[PDB]
């Protein structure tokens, strides 16, 4: 059966608004979370935001953002990004029904929404609304906003699994690989950062609330002292292709995916169970022969989240742990798009042979003891690495990817 | 010394996104242009913002031409 | 040889019945779902007309389920306990199953609970206001997150979302799962709830129909030459997709074997279709299907732009054999997330029961629609080889072609 | 005729419990199987009932039928 490797890669985030930027913040341990106005003034207790630093303005072609909200211009910018990095021109791509397209965010467009509420419940009723409000905030409007200009033939639609969302899509990608269907697909995704929705979270108790004044520390994954995590945005694309196609027109290849697990806890709605973790990253395993050298874990910076991981990891590897480290701790939580950024932060490890670390643990936590959590940027050469990816709703995926050789 | 008279052709010109120049009074929206009926809905809207008035259904789709666009605002 | 997937169970909640019988009843009358609704018309909008659910839902789910749940995921979770026991599985053959999954979504989450959301923190009482559910309502994947958790589902969990063809596509993956063998049984479906706040959005586009607001029922009338654009509606739909093997074993009774699933894109215009996309995508889902296509669902969302470039997509594919045309859309609106899997359930029991039903409300046929055998009266006939479009914003395509099993 | 025994009422009404179930030193979570989630929407549901606002780590540490009671009165 079919192999799928990684051809291509595009990031907008808030460290880095490319893999060269990226690459350079994550050698660093440079955190992108900064404090914003926004979140203030709207009556919220978390002040904190890992935002996308970057002016869109002209970056995309007018008759194509109109039907966009943030979600759809973070994930457009990114799969050009990829595009080009594939060295994929539009000959190759375009018009081409072995060309797809598997992106989403995690929530559409609240911001949207909501506009699209307030127009129709102030003056002039309908008449301020506009013709644009479905696509920027129906839930599928990042791959439907793409698919188009891009003129994808192939696959078309969104996944969404809530903060595992762009894992499931390319996963999904992979497995359109592997049925023989498609001999590319740009998969990814994308969230906007907005009050609108990060208040919902808030409402929770999710978010980082006593480190506003220290906006760097406020994520800080595996610290005893962590109160919830920290709200991000932005986007990412990769190209995933099937191997023998990628070969023969000489395409870079970073890694190929030899895993792919998407598993459920059905047990608690907000609450990981440990059990479908473990069933996860086993399934990502399976038939891997080599070990998984390093695992950027999901790692939110929450205080029920980070341990129930650790648990479970310990259970999966037991003595033989891999190198651990949560660059949401530097990143904050991008939601839909942390799948597939982390599957980048990882990608980008393997291929310029070093470890990020995991910043800020002040104090370890007294369960996260007997582990290979790394905290300071180290050297080495990796083959095989995982990322790890977790929802609301009890859901998971995992990936594993390793070199070609 | 003059206050401008009918800026309509800079409305549609930034809504269409053309050079200014090609906005002809006879030319017609759809068939040159490049406008799609999503288009034309937010182009009526602008030109409410832009006049401080409003368009009812039944007369907005009566405007296709840039001339329409100008009759309807003069009289109103 | 590669693994059979086949329905061994259903559920619905929509606007022309609350179960597959309710649903049957209307489709052979060819009763309409549509009514005014008081709602559409103090918002502001132009469109005052509805594929409402009839029934109150109050009640029906337990408290600690119910409360993260917008009304798309409470359309879905009542479809799904149908199917779970129409496809007389026990608890203990489908929960805490690593081999059992779960793929449903909606088209646009919840509109309603985001705004709900914004208003409670710009009013006095701020984040107070807001409460600790308005996340999971509102999100895109809370359909399959609002279902997975208290159904005790361990296999795949998540929302596809494609618009108009969102549930369609779940049900196409959820036949991908068990065909790469991963799963034994999939559940796949959707909702979609019916609110002024998403309803008004599609208004502000010119995609509803505005002048018939005083005859509901005639509002929705695809092929005519004067329909004006889609009734907007709500519901959900869930179906059992199962591996073959599984469900003879267990003695399942089988309605229909998915012997085909096309998925395309047009990659040309964001809110019109095109011709070639739903040509390729028909043309994928009836590969090696060696039986004809006897009944094709069609998508025909009674909009002037949308309903003739289908009908030409069709003539393509088939030519001068064209199988029997009816858009249940006429009598249900557009349920839009929920269309796909709805739809899919509509053609079973046309399947299942020997029928046609008919596609309504066509006064004057179009122009662009002579010749095509559009059928208007209720048909019965024995049916072998059915097929559902499902098409959506963005130029997404599906199709699923369904067939009985043998013997 | 009112008291001011509503909370339990209240209480009643959020954890989805019967009446007789709440008694004054019944705990939230281990006896009426309240979560983490249940406990902000019941302490939302105490100042909707009683127009009085209760502060974040005021309202955290109540708990048990009692000190629902207790905080409200005098407030
Ligand atoms: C949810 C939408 C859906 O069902 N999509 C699949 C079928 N597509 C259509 O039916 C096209 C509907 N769109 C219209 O009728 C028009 O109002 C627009 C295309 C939105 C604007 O049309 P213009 O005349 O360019
Ligand atoms: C999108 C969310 C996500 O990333 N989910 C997977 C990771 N899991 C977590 O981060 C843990 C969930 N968080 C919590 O349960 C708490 O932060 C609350 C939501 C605030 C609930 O508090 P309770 O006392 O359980």
């Amino acid at each position: 059966m079919k192999r799928a490797v990684i051809t291509g890669l595009g990031i907008v985030s808030s460290i880095g608004n490319n893999q060269q930027e990226v690459l350079a913040s994550l050698r660093e341990g440079r955190s992108g979370i900064t404090f914003s106005q926004e979140l203030k003034d709207s009556g919220m207790r978390s002040h904190v935001w890992g935002n996308v630093k970057l002016d869109t303005t002209g970056l995309i072609d007018r008759k194509v953002v109109r039907f966009m909200s943030d979600a759809s211009i973070y994930a457009f910018l990114s799969m050009e990004q990829a595009i080009a990095d594939a060295g994929l021109s539009p000959e190759a791509y375009q018009n081409n029904p072995r060309v797809g397209l598997i992106a989403g965010s995690g929530g559409g467009s609240p911001r949207f929404q909501v506009f699209g509420a307030d127009a129709m419940r102030g003056p002039r009723g309908l008449k301020a609304v506009g013709p644009y409000v479905v696509t920027k905030a129906m839930a599928s409007g990042v791959s439907a906003c793409l698919a188009t200009p891009f003129k994808i033939h192939g696959v078309n639609y969104s996944i969404s699994s809530a903060c595992a969302t762009s894992a499931h899509c390319i996963g999904n990608a992979v497995e359109q690989i592997q049925l023989g269907k498609q001999d590319i697909v740009f998969a990814g995704g994308g969230e906007e950062l907005c009050w609108e929705m990060a208040c919902e979270f808030d409402a929770m108790g999710a978010l980082s609330t006593k480190y506003n004044d220290t906006p760097e520390k406020a994520s800080r994954t595996y610290d005893a002292h962590r109160d919830g995590f920290v709200i991000a945005g932005g986007g990412g694309m990769v190209v995933v292709e099937e191997l023998e196609h990628a070969l023969a027109r000489g395409a870079h290849i970073y890694a190929e995916i030899v895993g792919y697990g998407a598993t459920s806890d059905g047990a608690d709605m907000v609450a990981p169970s440990g059990e479908g973790a473990v069933r996860c990253m086993k399934m990502a395993m399976h038939g891997v022969d080599t070990p998984i050298d390093y695992l950027n874990s999901h790692g939110t910076s929450t205080p029920v989240g980070d341990v129930k991981e650790l648990a479970a990891i310990r259970e999966v590897f037991g003595d033989k742990s891999p190198a651990i480290s949560a660059t949401k701790a530097m990143t904050g939580h991008s939601l839909g798009a942390a799948g597939v950024q982390e599957a980048i932060y990882s990608l980008l490890m393997l291929e310029h042979g070093f470890i990020a670390p995991s910043i800020n643990i002040e104090e370890l936590d007294e369960q996260a003891a007997g582990l290979n959590i790394v905290t300071e940027t180290t050297d080495r050469e990796l083959t095989t690495v995982m990322s790890n990816s977790f929802g609301f709703g009890g859901t998971n995926a995992t990936l594993v990817m390793r070199k070609l050789k | 010394m003059s206050t401008i008279e009918e800026r309509v052709k800079k409305i549609i010109g930034e809504q269409l996104g053309v050079k200014q120049e090609e906005v002809t009074n006879n030319a017609s929206f759809v068939e040159d242009l490049g406008a799609d009926s999503l288009d034309t809905v937010e182009l009526v809207m602008a030109l409410e913002e832009e006049f401080d008035t409003e368009i009812p259904d039944e007369e907005a789709e009566k405007i296709t031409t840039v001339q329409a666009a100008i009759d309807y605002i003069n009289g109103h």
